[PDB]
């Protein structure tokens, strides 16, 4: 995360960090969306042009954290893989269409004050929140800047921008399965996700019932908080119908 | 409903109606400011 702040304890206990077993580092952001469930960026596991491909034993999931680095005793929990999911139609070849992961948990984890589930937005609310100018929010312990890293979970307020805006910046095929958010270049304020962020929730608070609903999934990017460039995330409500149908069904 | 029960209240927050330093940021978004 570049030009975010600290975030404070407890403010997101949904948000997951992906630890690799050998060696031992930050691999990616991700999110708990029930007891059993997290979700992440498919990237995060599968990208070929990296000879990247983990698999469920190459992997942990820590939950509860707030320090980048430290084993936080009696506050975090580390789980197992049991199973991963990556969308079928993961574009990876292309552009990145359809970054989009479920993992299954080895036994369910207990919810406490630093562990509780963000909620998946439904037709209504994605309906209603996700408009150009309202503002989500992006966690992570990334990097700080494009070319160190954070002590401390760091966060940031970034507001959706038109579509229209985002194609006009990249060469990239944008497609239906994601938004991009970020200021302009002329809004004064800046910031945005970067390496590390990968797999990260872009939540928002719904006005309506208090509850905070992750809209987006930190995907892509070009460099990080360049002017004139944007931070792409997946769609998560466009794919909700694929997670509920690898739920139902295992 | 579409979600689980109790999903997206914190329980360091929503449940003690305790705000963050910038949530209010957000919601102010969610009409025609910034
Ligand atoms: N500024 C941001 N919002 C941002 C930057 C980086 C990442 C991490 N995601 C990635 O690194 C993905 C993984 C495959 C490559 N990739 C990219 O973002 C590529 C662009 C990809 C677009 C889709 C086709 C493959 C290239 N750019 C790296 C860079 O310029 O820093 C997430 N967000």
């Amino acid at each position: 995360i570049v030009e975010g702040s600290d975030a404070e304890i407890g403010m997101s206990p949904w948000q997951v960090m992906l630890f690799r077993k050998s060696p031992q580092e930050l691999l990616c952001g991700a999110s708990l969306i029930s007891d059993r469930w997290v979700l992440t960026a498919a990237h995060c596991l599968l990208y070929p042009p990296w000879d990247k491909n983990f698999t469920e034993n190459d992997l942990l999931v820590r939950i509860g954290k707030h320090s980048r680095t430290r084993y936080e005793r009696n506050i975090e929990k580390i789980s197992m893989l049991e199973k991963i999911y990556i969308h079928p139609r993961y574009n990876w070849r292309e552009n990145l269409d359809r970054d989009i992961a479920l993992m299954k948990l080895k036994k369910p984890v207990a919810f406490s004050d630093y562990i509780h589930p963000v909620c998946l937005p439904d037709r209504e609310t994605a309906a209603s929140l996700l408009q150009a100018g309202y503002k989500g929010r992006v966690t992570g312990w990334g990097n700080l800047k494009e070319t160190g890293q954070p002590s401390v979970l760091q966060v940031v307020n970034l507001p959706i921008v038109e579509r229209p805006v985002c194609k006009d910046s990249t060469r990239i095929r944008i497609t239906d399965n994601m938004f991009c958010a970020g200021y302009k270049p002329d809004e004064g304020k800046r910031g945005d996700a970067c390496e590390g962020d990968s797999g990260g929730p872009f939540v928002m608070k719904s006005p309506f019932n208090n509850r905070w609903y992750q809209m987006g999934i930190v995907s892509w990017g070009e460099g990080c908080d360049r002017d004139g460039k944007y931070g792409f995330y997946t769609h998560v409500f466009r794919l909700k119908k694929w997670i509920q149908k690898v739920i139902d069904q295992f | 409903g579409s979600g689980e029960a109790d999903c997206g209240l914190r329980p360091l927050f929503e449940k003690k109606s305790l705000e963050d330093k910038t949530e209010r940021e957000l919601l102010e978004s969610y009409i025609d400011g910034r």
